[PDB]
């Protein structure tokens, strides 16, 4: 009587409850948050990724062309995910995302996708996906005293 | 930052089509997934064009300079 | 600075696995689906087994769902949202319930004997890009060659290339010695 | 201390290390011009050429070995058998 | 634990026996308790062994306990590469270790690799001692901008007066 | 950078010919031809054509690196047929056929209402 | 009229749904590259800025004004700037363009490919007007301008092809299909317990006869019957991306046999 | 100092790494802009004016050019500022510093460089976009991958250094290795894959698609095989077409499980001249294995055919998976509705036994194992329990998926996966732990607050019962991370402990060279060992062989090799020998049938000492065996005729031959007896392969095939032989720290730790034990 | 210009193991119960069933390159319906008293077993393996 | 000390704005100077 695609939960043998979580997600930060189906992941990949959401091309602020800083990096089509996560809602990822939603196909194609790299739609390319802007301020001043 | 003018995966033209899903949404009460048939988007390469899309210029235009 | 992806660069899922473009190729090229839909991006399915990275099989899943029904996929963890009933909603729309879908080769037309996992995922641009690497240093008038190097040069047995990497420019002077006390105290 | 050209133990055989130095000593010479001993049947680069010279035993060289004690035996590149 | 031994017709059979297996050491002592094969007690202490049994026997066990750290992890290395490295370890008549004895030295000159901001004092003894560098190094050999004595430079080329 | 331009997969470069008829070796009555700036889409064709002719013995081609606009196509032919004719008329043949296909659509495309 | 033929099932501006038959799979499926990568066509190559005070950046501009797909009926009386005999760009190789827009109300200001406005001599054919097929005549949303930021822009469109880049691209996409019912056995159907009811029958199903449960596999069926479908874009009539389709198919062809004739 | 940890790095370049299907074994593709950026120095002769004259030409900017032209007196005349760039006339003797082109050799290198094999020699491969590209079986040796591994490139900037490079760092010369005495490289991943399923029974190739893939070898000869079927359809095997990879005069034999010479299976695999005639081509024929296809095609045609042999097994297999393709999808992780129920049945069958033994310790009934507490066997057996039902869940769900799951395919091909991948992904995750133990009481008496205090229950204590694919619970997803914790810790330990471990064993042996005397030394010129390895020869000729002699009954050791001239049963049967009837009762010639048995029954002894175990497989130099089966097809013997082979041809022969497997040469007694030791096992095995009446019974060489065997054991044994000037000792470090960093995870201590203890030399041991018998 | 053997079997198994286009079939032989065989068949081009009755004949004839039309109005040596061409990998096994041979059609396995063959099969690769009806 | 992380370290740093969960996770982490 049980739907046998549910994973399997333990059972609630207790009348002493003093307390009960908001919501178990929430022992996630930030940067776990953001992955999708985390619980069905190999528990290394996900610290893995956590590591490299700090990597990714973003907007990371909607006021970018008024400040001059050091290095940015600007998506040109940011795009929400299809596949989020309710704690997203808190970190405006679907307001300043990283990244696009890209067709994927898994397969064994032209033998140039093996050892972990990818082939890419040149097309697709041409058409503006993954494009990005690059700024990169230099400062300089005068003398000191003389 | 705007309306990707087309369909990375095809070409399909998407660019002229970002304000009537605007309107179908809002002055019609329609759904993303209906809205979004009705303009012909059917497949799905290009549906998760717009329906994924975030128009950051509406924010921009917000500043002064 | 506009920068357009190219070979070399580096991508990656939601689920630590970063990859770099090895190639591109335009449509024509690319494997197609009947309704003529063709991948922005192949992956290698020699990367799945081992990283146990079941969450990005799902993901995508329950991206194609999403975009064919234009609504938010919930992939928040602890739910109970499932493979079985995602698979049921993809079906609803007349796919093959497990994301496979028959393909055929760009250069043939022709099916392939096999059917692929397509649909799709969020993926990230990650900085640090090929053209900033790329550094080559030659001046005749990592990157180095450390003791690991030399060492393994040395196991090859090629002394003079030793030498010849090892050897600095200081000038190769020439000097007499005593046969007998082996100083430089030869008036020649 | 050498030793005379009977009672040398060393191997008949020319070692894969002599064979490296000699082909590279003698392709630095062509490449500089000097007399090549052989018919150039269509050769051009010079270690190609050297290699061709080994073949036709027709290199002029010499090999010292030294021993561990401070002796030593010549073996002429003529006298080494190729086989590696 | 299981143990292949000739049967009576020929044939290798296995022959299941009880083995003690100990959490401490002393060699010497339970070697000579009645009752054991003291002809194949052993011991992962190869420093023990070397003192009960000497130091051939202490190479060979000293090798068992390499060759183990390395088919723990199903690898495999040709025996001579271990077998080299027990040699060296062994050939002064103790168990020399390798993770760097020596502040100054293990084989090198007093030209390679000047160590220590005070290559100095490397020198400053050698001559004390009347040090002889016997020139087998690369970096000694780089720094007399000679070609060292291994592999493709184990040997002189000379020309020979002999080719008609 | 190092990315070559775009018109070079089918500009023919300074030097370059449209083809290089190469004698087989290995085989009698065998060619290697090699087409500069065009892939898969004359390949597969004059291949599949060529291979409609009984009294061809060998059609296949191959692009060795996509990376390079160019591929090579290799011709067996029975004794006294020259590979070069086999070719014209695999071309010639295709020529023809495409013809027919462009006519009996402009034809279906007339009969429609929209 | 003996040889591949035509028999279309549905057509309008946009697609024309149809189905090859007799004809080798190495020739519906060259077609269906040709289509895809190499039918010429018009397209902005070339902006000049003479002031953006937008909210976006000059290459990102220039970019969507490539996108922005432009008529090409007589792209063929039109010339490649490579071939043309003039000094870089001329009415006979090329279409310029213009782009004038101020934010002037206070209220958002759009800016759409109607906007531009053609300035060198069409001299007659159709060519270079900006596509339109929207419902309110707009086109594609090129820029958004607030109160006081402009944009003055100078294009030039040019003849190209897809392989040169995909903005000079008729097709959007390109149905095809054959032997629905998988008789050929050219594809092995992954399964959990029924291939069958696994897997979506396909449209073309019903244009076809299900093969009989006791027949031995027919090993002398080759490929014919292909089911296709086109998309055009715009710039040029769908009929036309497979009628220019054939045509350039046809002159490639024939661009070597006269490489061994002049050989 | 500076200078003496190489800084200056001129003439070497660095870049992002590609895998590329179309480039051969031992190339390298170099980017043109790299390209134009190093240079060689190539002194002007007439045999290169007209090239150097050009390529001055082109000058800096253009590919086939040069940067620099050196005249006579030294001076540098700079092409990309220079008056006279277009105007120059070069003279013999001159010299012109010219762009790297195709084929010049280079060294290519990928660090950390623990390994020779990570330092190997490739020609250039001018090519487009950016980055380096490698072929993908030379991806191992160098442990790269393509998720942003960099690489560096040095020219060799002389004659004699090229010539270094080309003649003993190549990587076809380093195909086979020391290290482990066989290949180093293999074909991996997608031509793996595809390899496997290209030669399936089931897999037929029509003419059309045949025809291509011939022409895709390239060196094929234009000649279509027969087809295997002719009937109402020409079609091919998929086997006989990768059989075109393979050259001529190759064979190989192996046995699996259960395979015949009508394998149903379609296991095992023979290959017989270069044409592959039974079973599935997988890792164990093509992979790095120790007999597969690559250690025999090395060995039997060369470095440089078998370097080409990747090319062409890749290009054909590529190909035909580019055209039938292969993917994985969720799909492939889902098993049978029936077989999950056995699943979860499986699981709460453990979750009895736990509770159980729980109940029993509550009572106080369980009893200790000596040396050990109540507590810790208690823990003991929940953990077996446990383990064992994660193990026995994992094997139903392999046993249900079908041959049609991706998942599984990529497991029979050998290409990445594994039990406990797909035991995870379907089946249960299992018990995590840390410190080897279960999850332990962080609050009090208790793994979360979730819980009461005092509770040892699997679901407590850190048991996973969920597969990935099913999703984790909260407290499973916490514990599973405290598991992974661990892992990511000691994996940076692991490394920097290793690291160090490597250098320290280098620094130790750097010095230890091979001489001429076949002695191993140290700079001093003390003796480390008498004669290298105690055999002389060198590991990467030495391969392993069966030493019959040592098994068996004795019965069976004496219908093998026992020959009685004087008894009518116990003789050559005289239809195996010419001379057969007129050998029966020939007394003068059973004195010399009994030397060699007293021999063979002398070498059983003596390999029953030294193999004490029974073990009879032993890595030995030339492989017997191939020789034979070579002889064998060679003279196209036929296994119908007698042999015209004399006793005397054999036991005569036999002896002679071992009096020239030469490792010393010395004429004095010691060294010769030096000799006769260093050749002792190997010359048991000889004689247990070159026996009477196995050469006529099982072999039937003839007179002359068998003359021909006895020369060729003697070419490739002193093939074997060691070349004095090999660095032993660094190749002995790097042979066993390389390995040393690859090790990632029954109470003793073993991985880096151990090794380090041991290399230490330390005399307070972790886990001081003794085994007494 | 050859033949090797005749006969008609009795089909007494066809087992497909996992495979879908072959087939391990295993027929006794009509007339001497001595003479065996055990055959791979591609059963896509050729269905078999027990109890069925084949005649198998081998030959030689009626290595160069390969052609596919013109014969086929010409020497149409082809008077049966199945038509394999393996090698002799044989192992005349000299099984007690009677001989087997071995044949490989590409990978699609084949062994007769007999004993009056001896001067009957070759001992060499090429050979023709014909059925019908 | 605001302008090094000098207190008495690493204490203070440059605000990450990579992307913008890069920055609230910056703002948040934790460090660890120097059983388990
Ligand atoms: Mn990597
Ligand atoms: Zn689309
Ligand atoms: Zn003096
Ligand atoms: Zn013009």
């Amino acid at each position: 009587d049980v739907d046998p695609a549910k994973r399997i939960r333990v059972s609630h043998h207790a009348t002493t409850f003093t307390h009960c979580e908001i919501h178990p997600s929430m022992i996630l930060g930030v940067a776990a948050s953001i992955i999708p189906f985390p619980d069905h992941n190999q528990s290394p990949r996900n610290t893995y990724q956590s590591a490299m959401g700090k990597q990714a091309m973003g907007v990371f602020l909607t006021n970018y062309n008024v400040r001059m800083d050091t290095m940015a990096n600007i998506l040109y089509y940011p795009q929400k995910p299809l596949g989020t996560t309710r704690a997203m809602e808190y970190l405006k990822f679907r307001e300043l995302p990283a990244g696009q939603n890209a067709i994927v196909a898994i397969a064994c194609y032209s033998g140039y996708n093996q050892e972990d790299s990818m082939i890419m739609n040149q097309s697709s390319i041409d058409r503006g996906l993954f494009r990005s802007l690059f700024f990169r301020s230099y400062m300089d001043q005068e003398k000191k005293y003389g | 930052m705007i309306v990707p003018v087309r369909c990375f995966s095809c070409g399909k033209v998407v660019g002229d089509k970002w304000e009537s899903y605007l309107n179908l949404l809002q002055e019609d009460e329609l759904d993303e997934g209906t809205a979004l048939s009705r303009l012909g988007l059917k497949r799905y390469c290009c549906r998760r064009m717009i329906l994924t899309h975030v128009d950051l210029i509406e924010k921009f235009l917000r500043y002064n300079p | 600075t506009t920068k357009i992806p190219q070979i070399g660069d580096k991508f990656a899922s939601r689920h630590g696995q970063k990859g770099t473009i090895g190639i591109t190729y335009r449509r024509e090229d690319m494997p197609f689906t009947a309704e003529g839909i063709v991948p922005d991006l192949i992956i290698n399915p020699h990367a799945i087994p081992s990283r146990m990275t079941v969450a990005h099989l799902i993901e995508c899943l329950l991206s194609k769902v999403a975009a064919l029904s234009g609504n938010e996929g919930d992939a928040s963890p602890f739910t109970d949202i499932t493979v079985e009933g995602i698979s049921k909603l993809l079906r609803e729309h007349g796919y093959q319930s497990r994301g496979f879908e028959v393909m055929y080769n760009g250069h043939t037309g022709k099916k392939l004997m096999a059917q692929i996992f397509f649909g799709p995922t969020y993926y990230q641009r990650l900085r640090h890009m090929v053209d900033d690497k790329i550094h080559a240093r030659a001046r005749g008038p990592g990157l180095r060659f450390g003791e690991m190097e030399r060492d393994c040069m040395i196991a090859h047995g090629a002394a003079s290339f030793l030498k010849e990497r090892l050897m600095e420019a200081s000038d190769a002077f020439r000097v007499h010695i005593c046969g007998i006390c082996g100083l430089m105290t030869v008036i020649a | 201390k050498a030793i005379p050209k009977d009672q040398r133990a060393t191997t008949p055989y020319m070692t894969k290390y002599e064979r490296a130095r000699i082909l590279g000593t003698r392709a630095l010479q062509i490449s500089m011009n000097a007399p090549v001993f052989v018919d150039l049947e269509g050769e051009t680069d010079p270690l190609r050429i050297a290699m061709k010279e080994l073949a036709e035993k027709k290199i002029p060289l010499v090999i010292r070995r030294y021993l561990p004690d401070g002796s030593f035996e010549d073996w002429s590149v003529e006298e080494l058998i190729v086989d590696l | 634990y299981d143990r292949k031994v000739p049967s009576p017709t020929g044939e290798y059979v296995k022959e299941p026996e009880w083995v003690l297996e100990t959490d401490g050491v002393n060699l010497s002592e339970v070697m000579t308790v009645p009752g054991i094969d003291p002809t194949r007690i052993y011991t992962n202490s190869f420093i023990d062994i070397m003192e009960v049994l000497g130091i051939e026997a202490g190479r060979a066990a000293l090798y068992k306990e390499v060759y183990n750290v390395i088919a723990s992890d199903g690898s495999y290395v040709n025996y001579r590469h271990m077998a080299l490295l027990v040699d060296v370890m062994t050939t002064q008549g103790g168990l020399t270790s390798v993770t760097r004895h020596g502040f100054n030295r293990s084989n090198t000159g007093a030209l390679m690799r000047c160590s220590f901001e005070e290559t100095v004092e490397i020198l400053f003894e050698a001559g004390a001692s009347a040090e002889l560098d016997d020139c087998r190094g690369v970096s000694e050999n780089v720094i007399l901008g000679q070609m060292a004595p291994i592999g493709t430079g184990a040997f002189d080329v000379m020309i020979d007066e002999e080719s008609l | 950078m190092n990315a070559p331009d775009r018109f070079e997969l089918f500009l023919l470069g300074e030097g370059e010919s449209k083809l290089k008829i190469d004698p087989d070796t290995k085989a009698p009555n065998a060619v290697v031809i090699t087409f500069e700036k065009e892939d898969h889409t004359l390949g597969n064709l004059i291949r599949a054509e060529l291979l409609n002719d009984r009294k061809v013995l060998f059609a296949a081609y191959k692009v060795e690196h996509p990376f390079f606009a160019r591929f090579k196509l290799r011709i067996q032919t029975t004794e006294g047929y020259d590979p070069k004719d086999a070719l014209k008329n695999a071309c010639n043949s295709i020529i023809n056929k495409l013809g027919a296909l462009k006519t009996n659509f402009e034809t279906e495309w007339n009969l429609q209402t929209l | 009229e003996e040889g591949p033929q035509v028999k279309i099932r549905e057509a309008s501006k946009d697609n024309v749904d149809f189905i090859l038959s007799n004809v080798d799979l190495a020739m519906a499926n060259s077609l269906r590259r040709v289509m895809i990568a190499e039918i010429p066509t018009l397209a902005i190559d070339s902006v000049e800025v003479e002031t953006n005070t937008t909210v976006l950046a000059d290459e990102f501009i220039a970019h969507r004004l490539g996108l922005i797909p432009l008529q090409s009926m007589d792209i063929e009386q039109l010339e490649y700037s490579r071939d043309c005999f003039c000094e870089d760009h001329c009415d006979k190789c090329s279409v310029v363009l213009t782009l004038q827009a101020f934010g002037e109300s206070e209220s958002t200001t759009n800016v759409y490919s109607k906007d531009l406005v053609i300035v060198s001599n069409l001299m007659g054919r159709n060519i270079g007007h900006p596509i339109i097929q929207d419902k309110e005549g707009n086109g594609v949303l090129i820029c958004k301008l607030r109160k006081g930021q402009e944009l003055k822009l100078t294009c030039v469109a040019k003849k190209g092809i897809a392989k040169e880049h995909a903005k000079w691209g008729p097709a959007a996409a390109i149905e095809f299909e054959y032997d629905p019912w998988n008789k050929l056995k050219h594809t092995d159907y992954w399964y959990e317990q029924d291939s069958a009811k696994e897997w979506p029958q396909s449209k073309n199903c019903e244009y076809e006869d299900p093969p009989n449960e006791g027949d031995p596999f027919d090993y002398k069926a080759q490929a014919d019957t292909f089911y296709m479908n086109v998309e055009s874009v715009g710039s040029i009539p769908v009929d036309q991306v497979v009628v220019r389709g054939i045509d350039t198919l046809q002159k490639k062809v024939a661009s070597i046999l006269l490489a061994l004739t002049q050989m | 100092r500076g200078n003496l940890m190489g800084k200056r790095v001129d003439f070497s370049a660095r870049t992002v790494i590609s895998g590329d299907p179309n480039l051969e074994l031992d190339q390298v593709g170099v980017p043109k802009s790299i390209a134009k950026t190093l240079t060689y120095p190539e002194v002007v002769t007439p045999y290169n004016i007209d090239r150097l004259t050009q390529l001055v030409r082109n000058g800096p900017n253009e590919h086939p050019g040069a940067k620099y032209v050196i005249r006579d007196s030294g001076d540098r005349i700079d092409l990309r500022y220079s008056k006279r760039a277009g105007d120059i006339q070069l003279q013999y003797g001159w010299k012109v510093e010219r762009h790297i082109m195709d084929n010049d050799p280079v060294l290519f290198n990928r660090q950390p460089s623990l390994h020779k094999m990570s330092m190997m020699a490739h020609r250039v491969k001018v090519i487009p976009y950016s980055t380096f590209r490698l072929n993908l079986s030379v991806t191992s040796p160098y442990n790269a991958d393509f998720d942003g591994d960099e690489m560096n490139l040095h020219v060799p900037q002389s004659e004699e250094t090229r010539a270094e490079l080309s003649q003993l760092c190549a990587v076809p010369l380093q195909i086979v290795s020391p290290q482990s005495n066989k290949p180093c490289m293999g074909i991996v991943q997608d031509t793996l894959c595809g390899i496997r399923k290209l030669t399936l029974r089931d897999t037929f190739i029509e003419l059309d698609q045949v025809l291509n893939m011939l022409y895709w070898v390239p060196d094929w000869d234009g000649v279509i095989p027969t087809p295997a079927i002719i009937k109402p359809k020409p079609l091919w095997s998929g086997k006989q077409i990768l059989s075109v990879a393979i050259p001529n005069g190759i064979h190989l034999q192996r046995f699996d499980e259960g395979t015949t010479l009508l394998s149903p299976k379609d296991n095992g695999m023979l290959i017989i001249d270069g044409q592959i005639i039974f079973g599935v081509v997988e890792k164990k024929t093509v992979g790095s294995s120790n007999g597969g296809l690559i250690h025999v095609v090395t060995r039997e045609k060369g470095p440089q055919v078998c370097a080409k042999l990747f090319g062409n097994i890749q290009k054909v297999v590529n190909f035909w998976l580019l055209h039938n393709g292969f993917s994985t999808g969720i799909g492939d992780t889902i098993a049978d509705g029936p077989t999950m129920r056995e699943i979860t049945e499986t699981i709460a069958e453990a979750k009895k036994k736990v509770l159980d033994v729980t109940k029993e310790a509550q009572a106080n009934l369980l009893t200790a194992k000596h040396g050990m507490t109540l507590r810790e066997s208690f823990e003991d057996n929940v953990v077996r329990f446990l383990n064992e039902a994660r193990d026995k869940a994992g094997r139903l769900a392999e046993v249900n998926l079908k041959d049609l799951n991706n998942v599984k395919q990529m497991v029979m091909a050998g290409s990445k996966g594994s039990f406990i991948n797909i035991a995870q992904m379907s089946a249960c995750v299992g018990q995590q732990s840390v410190e080897g133990k279960r999850i332990a009481f962080g609050f009090v008496d208790r793994t979360l607050p979730h819980f009461s205090k005092d509770d040892y229950s699997p679901e407590s204590k850190g048991f996973v019962e969920n597969s990935y694919l099913r999703g984790l619970t909260p407290q499973e997803f916490f514990f599973h991370a405290m598991g992974g914790r661990e892992g990511l810790i000691d994996t940076a330990v692991k490394t920097a402990e290793t690291g160090y471990i490597q250098r320290r064993l280098v620094k130790a042996l750097e010095d230890i060279m091979v001489h001429y005397d076949n002695t191993t030394r140290n700079s001093l010129g003390n003796v480390i060992q008498f004669i290298y390895g105690e055999d002389g020869m060198d590991a990467a000729h030495i391969e392993k062989q069966s030493l019959d002699t040592i098994g068996g009954s004795d019965a069976a050791f004496e219908k093998r090799y026992r020959v009685d001239l004087l008894n009518t049963d116990h003789t050559l049967d005289p239809s195996l020998l010419e001379s057969g009837s007129e050998i029966l009762g020939d007394l003068k010639l059973q004195v010399l049938l009994d030397e060699e048995y007293k021999q063979l029954v002398k070498d059983r002894k003596f390999l029953r000492e030294v193999f004490v175990d029974g073990e009879a497989n032993w890595p030995l130099p030339v492989n017997i065996r191939r020789i034979i089966q070579n002889a064998q097809q060679t003279f196209h013997i036929d296994h119908t005729k007698p042999s015209d082979l004399t006793i005397k041809d054999i036991v005569l022969g036999v002896k002679d031959l071992q009096e020239n497997l030469l490792v010393l040469r010395g004429k004095n007694e010691i060294i010769q007896n030096a000799q006769r030791d260093a050749v002792t096992l190997f010359c048991c095995l000889l004689r247990s392969r070159l026996a009477t009446r196995r050469v006529l019974q099982e072999y039937r060489l003839t007179k002359q095939a068998f003359d021909w065997v006895l020369s060729n054991i003697e070419a490739q044994f002193l093939r074997s032989v060691v070349h004095p000037g090999e660095m032993v000792g660094v190749l002995a470090a790097q042979s066993i720290g390389e390995p040393a960093t690859q090790m990632t995870l029954k109470k003793v201590t073993s991985g880096v730790p151990r090794l380090k203890e041991i290399l230490n030399v330390a005399k307070n041991m972790k886990t001081p034990s003794l085994t007494v018998y | 210009s050859n033949t090797l053997f005749d006969d008609i079997f009795q089909v007494s198994e066809v087992d497909p193991g996992r495979y879908n286009k072959v087939c391990r079939i295993e027929a006794a032989s009509t007339t001497q119960d001595q003479c065996k065989l055990t055959l791979d068949i591609n059963v896509e081009l050729f269905p078999v069933a027990a109890q069925d009755s084949l005649t198998v004949t081998i030959a030689s004839s009626l290595t160069r390159s390969w052609r596919p039309p013109q014969a086929g109005d010409r020497s149409l040596a082809d008077d049966y319906d199945y038509v394999m061409y393996g090698t002799a990998y044989k192992f005349e096994e000299v099984s007690k008293d009677l001989i087997a041979v071995y044949y490989s059609f590409g990978g699609l396995l084949m062994r007769l077993e007999g004993n009056y063959r001896n001067l009957n099969n070759l001992k060499q690769e090429n050979a023709y393996l014909l059925i019908r009806r | 000390a605001l302008a090094t992380g000098n207190w008495g370290a690493g204490v203070s740093q440059v605000l990450n704005r990579y992307t913008y969960s890069s920055t609230l996770s910056h703002l948040r982490r934790t460090n660890t100077p120097i059983a388990k």
